[PDB]
């Protein structure tokens, strides 16, 4: 309620809190979302209203990798990508199990890209009607170009999990950027398994003078 | 390809190149030149330039 600012729109959720980093957007950001919003809203999403926006209270400055997926969980997102409270959807067990087997953890219960340091873990759309994987594309595709653009102007890396979602992500950005694109957990015949993009993110960070990213900050005990 | 092994093998061998900086033939200097051309086209940008 110091670094944090918020803005008032025309429809759900009315207020957006944000933390300072993002505030170059925010003007655009409220244009564009209240010409959009009631079409949005008439469906039930994921994740609820209330909680499409709850990302943007993230630092921007102390990111060096963002870890994006095109869309929220189906079903039960909570606004922080790729976060599962109970630790019971399938791509978080499954890049779970792949820093398990990177890192030589094998007791843990929870594991969330949300609280290792350096990482912004992120949702290309940032709604979906329930049920239904990119069902919300249509509506939220500028704000989507405006959000992961400034993302991308202060991390290092941006890694995106979907093959055949993000074989177009370049024509998405200005600037390059360092661009992984890499299996979905879900892709066929255990691609995911196989898929070294974690230890990959590293070295091209080694090789920007950055520092790694220790992925087993992300395990819950 | 992006994201096997053998991405991953090309991105140390570059990594240690860098490091180094040091080269003592052609040879050298032209792996390391043409991993920087792999690196750059496979991931659009990265931290290191041709030498």
């Amino acid at each position: 309620q110091d670094p944090m600012n918020s803005v008032t729109v025309s429809h759900a959720p009315y207020t957006i809190t944000y933390h300072d980093d993002w505030e170059p957007v925010m003007s655009q950001l409220v244009e564009f979302y209240n010409e959009v919003a009631s079409w949005l809203l008439r469906d039930e999403t994921s994740p609820i209203p209330d909680k499409f926006f709850i990302q943007l209270k993230q630092p921007l400055r102390n990111k060096r990798v963002c870890v994006c997926g095109i869309d929220p969980y189906p079903k039960d997102g909570t606004g922080v990508p790729f976060e599962s409270p109970n630790f019971t959807k399938k791509s978080i067990k499954e890049i779970a199990s792949s820093i398990s087997r990177l890192t030589g953890v094998i007791d843990y219960k929870g594991y969330n890209l949300n609280i290792i340091d350096g990482v912004i873990p992120w949702n290309y759309y940032l709604s979906c009607k329930l049920g239904e994987t990119k069902s919300h594309a249509i509506y939220w595709d500028k704000i989507s170009k405006l959000l992961l653009q400034h993302i991308t102007k202060h991390v290092s890396v941006l890694y995106c999990l979907g093959k055949t979602d993000f074989s177009n992500i370049r024509a998405k950005l200005e600037s390059p950027v360092t661009t992984i694109v890499g299996y979905h957990p879900a892709a066929r015949d255990r691609q995911f398994e196989k898929d070294r993009s974690f230890e990959i993110i590293n070295v091209l960070l080694e090789l920007d003078n950055k520092v790694p990213i220790n992925w087993a900050q992300g395990f819950i005990y | 390809a992006m994201t096997s092994s053998a991405d991953l093998t090309n991105l140390k061998e570059l990594l240690s190149l860098y490091k180094s900086l040091r080269f003592s033939d052609s040879a050298a200097i032209e792996k390391y030149n043409s991993l920087v051309e792999w690196g750059t086209s496979t991931y659009w940008k990265i931290g290191v330039q041709k030498v």
